RNA sequence: CGGGAAACCAAAGUCUUUGGGUUCCGGGGGGAGUAUGGUUGCAAAGCUGAAACUUAAAGGAAUUGACGGAAGGGCACCACC
């Protein structure tokens, strides 16, 4: 049918505020490090700019008295090519439900990505800010800054996540069992995620505090709301 | 982060732990922001003014946040440098 | 604080001495040691009574700093605190929970009991361990009443006291309700209060 | 043999007692008539089983509380153990003794002057 | 993989410990691997005591105890039901059974 | 105990081969 | 046995920084340790420090500010020439924008950026970032 | 604490943010601790020690089943008294 409103009504304090008042970006949700549990919050802020990618579909099974019982597991990545990326996984009895479930978890997992410069500071930033790494299982992944216009030097799996994150130039390295695509994807997303929590000399000045959104809008949640 | 024209280029600037001087990440759901009331000096009553602190999740789970909040409240005037 | 209008009076010190609040256990955890006066000749620790009043005023200054009183949540799963948390939540408009806490009340968004508070107060860290460990998923600050052998693992204000049972638990909740009502402006800092401490105590022999 | 009652019987009996406690009693043949007019029950054989467990529950409720059931008559006397008791007209009075190390702790806090004192044993009790 | 932290033996801070011979089968095993049982009982059973007290020559006598100490290997202790196998977390409990 | 018996089997074969060759010259 | 004192001093600071402690005690003291600490302090990575006399080599107490990611030692004191210094800072540093190698030279103990202004080579001691 | 494939380990930690000193020693599974030379011993034997040829896996930790002349509860005249 026709796409009218009221397909969503909030079930959390953050959802009640995002639908109504001047919460103006995801960055003021990240600043207070709040959990996101309604998928419609990220469609409100990023929306149709997000593009979607199925990395692998994988069968898994358990033994029973009668037969082997099979489920399908889908790996999905999502991003806007300008500083946001997410990864998600679900396992179901049918492939179409596994993909549809994986997209919701890939939206709830989105993080902010930091970018910087290899050389002199001309224009806008285009590479990782410093040498970083991430782990999952035995797999280790490592990212290194590069001069302007090299592109990404990597295997296929890490290249697709770095492209969706909006990084132009990068040198990369890996170790142990990369043939397991799930641990290779999570080790890459762990390295990308750490870029905004590495203490660097431009972040050394003293922090200035403000009230949180639940404190600024403390009466809006009471006077006409439940 | 600034470029050679002097303009800023970060998405946002993240907060740091008041006890420890380390960055609090976007998914650190064990972290907190504490808020504490000031009182007037003639009658011990709330005037609507307040002070705030932020604590890292790693310092909370090792049990050090109670002593950290106390040191911060003695460094500010609230506990008045005697005990 | 230093101020005379916030100083501990003789009549409060006699009420502490009368209820056993200053008497700890036979054991001490290394995080509680700064709250202790001495160990007796019989193996029992003495809690320092001036340390309690500073930490209780710091807790009241956190509770007053919340602009909607229903955003504060109050808990006791042991019986000795159940009458006390019900009276505390009547005197000032917090949300009480008494008896069994259901796992997932703070994190299962769909659940019939689901709630999302701004401050959490608990009667005993070892007994009330579910809402303490569950607060670590949702950015929720914590206040607790601690004995000499209490494990400090998620509490941000610990108040030194005997929390074993009887008159000592009820007195602490009554005195916390008195000072939050005083410094918010609802009762006098000099005239005695109309609510007797004995209203908060648990089940002395009735007849 | 087996005479255990299934959850369809046990839940319907509790919901009847919560709403209609003032109509009910110890006579099975009167309870059997009440349960037929306050509820729609598809079978005569199910109606007899529900009125049977209702008759068992009334004889329990006459002795004390049943954890799944609540009534005004039992809540208002709980509310009378709540509020204040008839036990005493004043608190247990603050005239209590002090040990020498608590006397020293109070001396450093600028207080005392209202308590008697005595010493403990010569060596730690075994 | 290793099943027990103590290797199933009491030996720590030592090289060699002397053997003993079992009370059922005379197998040879270390004094600190062997499963212990010290039994104290009456010479006369709880059924028989009344029949032997009434034929006694004395106006007061108390029937004596019998003392025996027993040693088993793992195979005899399991087969004679002196010990049972246990759950992976229950194996850690060192407290003896209740009375 | 198959490895200990394969070790014993090799020792008796080597004792035969020893005595056979050292007789020749 | 204790074959090198500068490696103890930096490993002791590095373990204290990771536990979140506000002070650390270094023992034994040395002329090399006091000159290395001074280079970190001048660039803003540690607070001020105090030396205790005991008639047996002495001790140092240092104040920590939470900014330091790592400090470390290269054990053989390899020689470096100005043409080869690029290879060492490509190996050891996290970015071209921050962090320092520390060298000993006949003009003194110094920062690898100062050795280029003074046109001098030397031996490697360690690094920080 | 932190580490690891995990079982587990206050060391088996302070490691891609990789350098305290120093000795012995491993390189897919077999043929093989074999043949041949040397050497020590009364003898049994110890020490040192190959190649031709052959092969797609051999192996470690853990999960769900099935199975036991393993243990503990309970049941059935298509089981027994």
């Amino acid at each position: 049918g026709k796409a009218e409103d009221k397909e969503w009504l909030p079930v959390t304090k953050l959802g009640r505020l995002v639908k109504d008042v001047k919460i103006k970006s995801l960055e003021e949700i990240y600043l207070f490090s709040l959990p996101i549990k309604e998928s419609e919050i990220i469609d409100f802020f990023l929306g149709a700019a997000l593009k979607d990618e199925v990395l692998k579909i994988m069968p898994v099974q358990k033994q029973t008295r009668a037969a082997q019982r099979t489920r399908f597991k889908a790996f999905v990545a999502i991003g806007d090519y300008n500083g946001h990326v997410g990864l998600g996984v679900k396992c179901s009895k049918e492939v179409a439900t596994a993909i549809r479930g994986a997209i919701i978890l890939a939206k709830l997992s989105i993080v902010p990505v930091r970018r910087g410069y290899w050389g002199n500071k001309i224009g806008k930033p285009h590479t990782v800010p410093c040498k970083v790494t991430g782990r999952c299982g035995s797999v280790l992944v490592h990212l290194i800054p590069a001069p302007r216009g090299t592109g990404i030097v990597s295997a296929p799996v890490p290249k697709k996540l770095l492209l969706m994150a909006g990084i132009d130039d990068c040198y990369t390295s890996a170790w142990s069992c990369t043939a397991t695509l799930g641990n290779f994807a999570k080790a890459t997303f762990d390295a990308i995620s750490k870029t905004y929590s590495y203490l660097t000399p431009d972040l050394w000045k003293e922090t200035v505090f403000t009230k949180s959104p639940y404190q600024e809008f403390t009466d809006h949640l009471v006077k006409t709301h439940t | 982060m600034q470029n050679d024209a002097g303009e800023f280029v970060d998405l946002y600037v993240p907060r740091k732990c008041s006890a420890s001087n380390r960055i609090i990440g976007a998914k650190d759901h064990a972290s907190i922001q504490m808020n504490v009331a000031e009182v007037d000096k003639v009658t011990g009553r709330f005037n609507g003014q307040f002070k705030t602190y932020a604590i890292c999740g790693a310092i909370r789970r090792m049990g050090e946040s109670d002593d950290s909040i106390l040191r911060l409240a003695k460094a500010d005037g609230i506990v008045s440098k005697n005990f | 604080g230093a101020l005379d209008v916030l100083q501990m009076k003789e009549e409060d010190v006699l009420k502490f001495l009368a209820a056993g609040t200053h008497l700890g256990g036979t054991n001490l955890d290394f995080q509680m040691e700064q709250y202790i006066y001495k160990r007796k000749s019989d193996g029992i620790y003495i809690i320092n009574l001036k340390r309690t009043w500073e930490k209780l005023l710091l807790a009241a200054r956190a509770i007053v700093a919340i602009e909607n009183p229903a955003d504060v949540s109050v808990i006791s799963s042991r019986n000795t605190g159940q009458r006390a948390v019900l009276k505390f939540a009547a005197a000032t408009g917090a949300t009480p929970i008494a008896g069994r806490f259901t796992p997932g009340t703070f994190t299962n968004q769909i659940q019939a009991a689901f709630r999302e508070p701004r401050l959490l107060v608990v009667t005993d860290p070892r007994a009330d361990h579910q809402p303490l460990t569950e607060a670590s998923y949702v950015n929720l600050p914590t206040i607790a009443l601690c004995n000499t052998d209490s494990p400090l693992r998620y509490v941000d204000i610990a108040i030194p006291c005997n929390n074993k049972g009887a008159h000592s638990v009820g007195l602490m909740w009554w005195m916390l309700a008195r000072e939050v009502l005083r410094m918010r402006g609802t009762i006098s800092r000099e005239h005695p209060w109309e609510v007797m401490p004995d209203l908060y105590f648990y089940r002395d022999p009735e007849e | 043999m087996g005479r255990v009652r299934t959850k369809t019987v046990k839940k319907a009996a509790r919901v009847i007692i919560e709403k209609y406690y003032t109509r009910l009693g110890n006579d099975f043949h009167t309870n059997k008539r009440v349960c037929e007019e306050i509820a729609i029950i598809p079978s005569k054989k199910l109606r007899n089983k529900i009125a049977g467990y209702v008759t068992h529950l009334m004889k329990r409720i006459q002795r004390g509380p049943v954890r799944g059931i609540s009534i005004k008559l039992q809540e208002e006397e709980r509310e009378r153990r709540d509020n204040y008791v008839p036990e005493v007209s004043a608190l247990d009075q603050e005239i209590i003794e002090v040990d020498p190390d608590t006397k020293e702790m109070l001396k450093l806090l600028d207080f005392g002057s209202l308590s008697n004192l005595q010493v403990t044993q010569p060596t730690v009790g075994m | 993989t290793k099943k027990r932290r103590n290797n199933g033996r009491a030996k720590k801070g030592r090289g060699h410990v002397q053997p003993i011979r079992c009370t059922n089968c005379a197998c040879c095993v270390p004094k600190d691997k062997a499963i212990k049982k010290f039994v104290i009982r009456n010479i006369v059973e709880a059924a028989a005591v009344r029949d032997i007290s009434e034929v006694s020559v004395f106006d007061a006598y108390v029937l004596p105890k019998l003392y025996v100490k027993l040693h088993y290997c793992v195979s005899c202790a399991i087969h004679s039901k002196v010990v049972r196998n246990r759950s992976r977390e229950a194996r850690k409990d060192r407290t003896p059974p209740p009375r | 105990m198959r490895a200990k018996w394969r070790k014993k089997r090799m020792r008796r074969l080597k004792r035969k081969r020893r005595k056979m060759r050292q007789r020749s010259k | 046995v204790r074959m090198n004192v500068l490696a103890d001093a930096l490993k002791s600071i590095n373990n204290a920084e990771k536990r979140g402690k506000r002070q650390v005690l270094i023992r034994p003291c040395s002329k090399v340790i006091v000159r290395f600490l001074t280079v970190m302090m001048k660039h803003g990575y540690i607070g001020e420090f105090e030396i205790i006399d005991d008639h047996r080599a002495g001790k140092i107490v240092v104040n920590l500010t939470g900014r330091l990611n790592k400090c470390g030692v290269i054990s053989p004191r390899f020689d470096v020439q100005l043409k080869d210094l690029e290879k060492w800072q490509n190996n050891l540093l996290p970015s071209r924008q921050f962090g320092f190698i520390v060298l000993t030279t006949s003009a003194g103990i110094m920062d690898h950026e100062e050795a280029r202004r003074k046109h001098t080579g030397g031996k490697i001691l360690g690094f920080f970032f």
